[PDB]
């Protein structure tokens, strides 16, 4: 046996080999506290998703109404809805910044643990996918309508896997029912994988902003990081709520106001901010199927990155050159992001191209050079 | 001219490892190669690296630096383990070439 | 013994004229020191809150022993006669010494206890390879609680 | 000495500290609502039907 | 449109207040258990 019933016990073992004992760098920054709220996020997320299932009907008929008659006559209902499609949002921005990290701190070096961070990256872009389509409004008739019907770009399979997947000739009811399913259940699998993800990561150990080891300092990550993270969780927090009970529809399309209607096309159909720098390089190839692969490539591409690491070192803290490149990559996003707001029209159609056409070279081209290039700056 | 050497020269500073004690080779990423080489260090470099490492992650963790008294200069940057990795490389290079034909 | 800790480990209290420390001290395999420490300040939070009668009756019988053996032989007992005088200006018997020792209960020695140990930032020395014993936040946190 | 007793009192046993949490919770609960409250309210004056409320209460037809 | 529109905004304020209180209170708590770490100092001591 063992002295501490946390060494031996099959399940305190777990709860301990991973939160209480569990060696941590002595030295890793915020940027590695996402982790963590991504985590929070994902099982508020679902908390708060129950309670709204249980006052919704999956009917177009009754979809719009009943999700107003949640925030209308649910005691509370209106905080719960509040705070899911913000919760939504800030689990986006929380897993922007962590994959940011890990691509300038060359966490991805760790491959199974960035493999699986992709997979949850894809399944949480389709949760809110469908999710979206929930509330029946316009832009979720419109966003759905529009977005699967561009697998009819794919040949011979294309024309069929559509009206398969919509159980019909257009989104209609039999398409909402198996949507709230999708929705009720891809969660779960995130959850699921989010094990994989820290199993893979608990072989290597967490990397840490100078990229050497760190083994010569380890640290408990119970009380350092278990008060970190803590720390770190209300500091988002401030502003999430902030924004979420002070200015609510912010970042909502008034168009979302409005029942779904088959027979009236909105003006600007657009995604909610977090898939606007897709959207941008959907939009910047004309030509419905090389759209879809620029858009399909646009985030598989990180499956690549592992792949074009030529740096001797793996962080991009002492390499100057790949910081700024770094960062141009970044203010590159944000510029997709800006257009993918943009009507399609000229400035816009012109800079989305340009920021496409960088975006992928930045990535596939400048990086694995630079890196290179930088080696031989140091004589290696 | 001595282009190559200002230009080497700057980006040692650029890259302000030295700022952390830090010698170019403790900053390489340990891959397969440098693993080895590392195996291959005598007791006293080992030992002097290892202290230079834990001397960084320290300053690092404190958001701190050395003096600027204290930073590695260009021209006194020990490259104490490139000798041993370029010939655990040298000997790695010779077995694959060797299992091929 | 039975989960092999340590190879040895001692209790002391050395005192002073104004102060003194009042610790232990344990020497183990590197892969041990975790465990021993755990067990140890658990043993000195057990002293703290639930001490027994019976652990105590026997701490008497074997202190007893212990001063009876520190005047075994002339040298031994002109050192306690240097130090007694020295140290508390007069010299203490064993007939007196008894005494003391004979009013010590539970209920004192857990009071006594809790007034040094409980919830005190102890002083720590660890030599050699002390890897996986680690983080003065955690060892402060051995100093409460049960 | 408040630090001092408190920590004698309060914090010493684990037992007390937290009887000394669930307390402070109830009582800051009691009196954070209503300085809230207040503060609400007295930014808006008027406003609410707590004070146009006279007007139609048993005052009126 | 919005009902909940002053409720929305009394919690908005809760919210604030405590917000402010407890992300200080926790600044603290992190700071105390790092400082052992903060000021921790040390030496390379060869027997050169
Ligand atoms: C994708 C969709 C895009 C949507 C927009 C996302 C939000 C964009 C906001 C920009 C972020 C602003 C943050 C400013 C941070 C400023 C700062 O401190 O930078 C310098 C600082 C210096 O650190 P060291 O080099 O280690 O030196 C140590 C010595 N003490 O650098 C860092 O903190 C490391 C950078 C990590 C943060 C990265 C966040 C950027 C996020 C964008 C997503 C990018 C990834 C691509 C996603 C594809 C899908
Ligand atoms: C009003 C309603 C009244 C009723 C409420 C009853 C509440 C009862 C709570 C139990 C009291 C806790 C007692 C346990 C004491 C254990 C302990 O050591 O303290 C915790 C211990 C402190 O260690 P020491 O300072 O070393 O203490 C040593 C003292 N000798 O750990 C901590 O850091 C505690 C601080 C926790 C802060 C975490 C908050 C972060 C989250 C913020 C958002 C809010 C939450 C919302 C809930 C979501 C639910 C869906
Ligand atoms: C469901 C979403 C996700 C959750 C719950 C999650 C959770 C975690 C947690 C808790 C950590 C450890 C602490 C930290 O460094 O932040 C971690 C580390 C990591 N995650 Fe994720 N992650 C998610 C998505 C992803 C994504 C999308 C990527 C990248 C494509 C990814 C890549 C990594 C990597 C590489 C690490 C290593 C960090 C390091 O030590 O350098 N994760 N993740
Ligand atoms: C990874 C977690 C999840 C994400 C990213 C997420 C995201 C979303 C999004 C973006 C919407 C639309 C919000 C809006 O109205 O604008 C939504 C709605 C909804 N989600 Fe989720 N959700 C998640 C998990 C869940 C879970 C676990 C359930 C069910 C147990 C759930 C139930 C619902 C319901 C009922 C709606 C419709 C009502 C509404 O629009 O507010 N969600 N979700
Ligand atoms: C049912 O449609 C839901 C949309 C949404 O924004 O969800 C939060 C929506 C609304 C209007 C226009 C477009 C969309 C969805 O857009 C996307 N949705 C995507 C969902 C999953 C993946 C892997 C990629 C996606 N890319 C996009 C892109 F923006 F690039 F078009
Ligand atoms: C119970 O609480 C009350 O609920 C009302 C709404 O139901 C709010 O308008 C009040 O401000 C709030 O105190
Ligand atoms: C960071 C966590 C902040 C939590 C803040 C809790 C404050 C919410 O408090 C709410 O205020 C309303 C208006 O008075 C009341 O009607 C609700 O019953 C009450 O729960």
């Amino acid at each position: 046996m063992a002295p501490n019933i946390r060494k031996s016990h099959p399940l305190l073992k777990m709860i301990n080999n991973s939160l209480i004992d569990l060696p941590a760098p002595s030295n890793i920054s915020a940027w590695w506290n996402f982790g963590s709220l991504l985590a929070v996020c994902l099982m508020t997320q679902i908390l708060t998703g129950l309670l709204l299932a249980m006052h919704y009907t999956a009917d177009t008929s009754l979809a719009f109404s009943s999700v107003a008659h949640t925030c209308r006559n649910v005691q509370y209902g209106w905080l719960i809805r509040n705070l899911h499609a913000n919760g939504a949002s800030f689990f986006f921005i929380c897993i922007f910044l962590h994959i940011g990290r890990g691509l300038y701190y060359g966490s991805y070096l760790y491959k199974e643990t960035w493999n699986t961070g992709v997979i949850l990256l894809l399944t949480l872009m389709a949760t809110a996918f469908v999710g979206y389509v929930l509330p029946w409004g316009q832009m979720s008739f419109w966003g759905a309508t529009v977005i699967t019907n561009l697998f009819s770009a794919i040949p011979y399979i294309g024309h069929t896997l559509v009206e398969w997947a919509w159980g019909g000739f257009s989104v209609d009811n039999p398409t909402l029912t198996r949507f709230f399913a999708l929705h009720f259940l891809l969660p779960f699998a995130i959850a699921g994988i989010t094990i994989i993800h820290l199993t893979f990561l608990h072989e290597s150990g967490s990397n840490n902003p100078l990229g050497i080891s760190s083994d010569s300092d380890k640290i408990p990550f119970h009380p350092y990081y278990s008060f970190k993270d803590i720390l770190g969780l209300t500091l988002m927090l401030t502003p999430f709520l902030t924004l979420a009970l002070f200015s609510p529809n912010l970042l909502g399309d008034p168009e979302n106001f409005t029942p779904a209607n088959p027979l009236v096309t909105p003006p600007h159909i657009k995604p909610e901010w977090y898939f606007l720098f897709a959207y941008a390089i959907l939009r910047s190839i004309p030509n419905k199927l090389g759209g879809v692969l620029a858009l399909a490539a646009s985030v598989l591409i990180l499956f690549l990155i592992p792949f074009l690491h030529k740096s001797k070192q793996r962080t991009m803290t002492f390499r100057p050159l790949s910081q700024t490149l770094f960062w141009l990559l970044v203010a590159n996003l944000l510029i997709l992001t800006w257009i993918g707001s943009q009507p399609v029209e000229h400035p816009f159609i012109i800079i989305g191209q340009m920021a496409s056409l960088s975006y992928f070279t930045i990535l596939l081209i400048l990086f694995p050079t630079i890196g290179t290039l930088e080696n031989k700056m140091l004589n290696y | 001219g001595r282009l190559m050497d200002r230009i080497r020269k700057w980006y040692y500073n650029a890259a302000g490892f030295n700022k952390y004690g830090l010698m170019r080779d403790d900053t390489l990423y340990e891959d397969d190669d440098v693993k080895e080489a590392l195996k291959r260090l005598p007791e006293d470099l080992y030992n002097e690296r290892m202290f230079r490492i834990k001397r960084a992650l320290d300053l690092s963790l404190k958001h701190r630096i050395l003096p600027k008294e204290q930073w590695v200069k260009y021209e006194e940057d020990k490259p104490y383990l490139e000798p041993y990795l370029k010939e655990v490389i040298r000997e790695r290079l010779e077995r694959e070439a060797w299992n091929k034909k | 013994v039975e989960h092999k800790l340590c190879h040895s480990f001692q209790t002391f209290n050395t005192s002073y004229s104004d102060t003194g420390l009042f610790g232990f001290h344990f020497v183990a395999d590197p892969l041990s020191i975790d465990d021993m420490m755990f067990c140890a300040q658990g043993e000195w939070m057990r002293l703290c809150t639930s001490t027994t009668e019976s652990e105590v009756k026997r701490a008497k019988n074997h202190l007893r022993s212990a001063m009876v053996a520190q005047l075994d032989g002339t040298t031994p007992v002109c050192e306690t006669i240097g130090s007694h005088l020295l140290n508390y200006g007069r010299r203490i018997s064993l007939e007196e010494w008894d005494s003391r020792i004979s009013a010590v209960d539970a209920r004192m020695v857990r009071d006594v206890c809790s007034k040094y140990i409980y919830d005190k930032c102890p002083a720590l020395a660890a030599v050699g390879p002390i890897e996986q014993l680690l983080d003065y936040n955690r060892i402060r946190s051995g100093m409460y609680w049960i | 000495a408040l630090l001092r007793q408190a920590y004698s009192a309060l914090f010493r046993r684990t037992s007390t500290f937290a009887l000394t949490v669930v307390l402070g919770a109830v009582l800051f609960e009691r009196a954070f609502d209503q300085g809230a409250d207040a503060i609400f309210e007295h930014l808006n004056e008027g406003k609410l039907w707590k004070h146009i409320k006279h007007k139609y209460e048993a005052s009126e037809e | 449109a919005e009902p909940e529109h002053d409720q929305r905004k009394r919690m908005g304020l809760k919210m604030l207040l405590i917000s402010a209180l407890l992300t200080s209170l926790l600044y603290y708590m992190k700071r105390h258990k790092w400082s052992v770490l903060k000021s921790r100092k040390m030496a390379y001591r060869p027997p050169k």
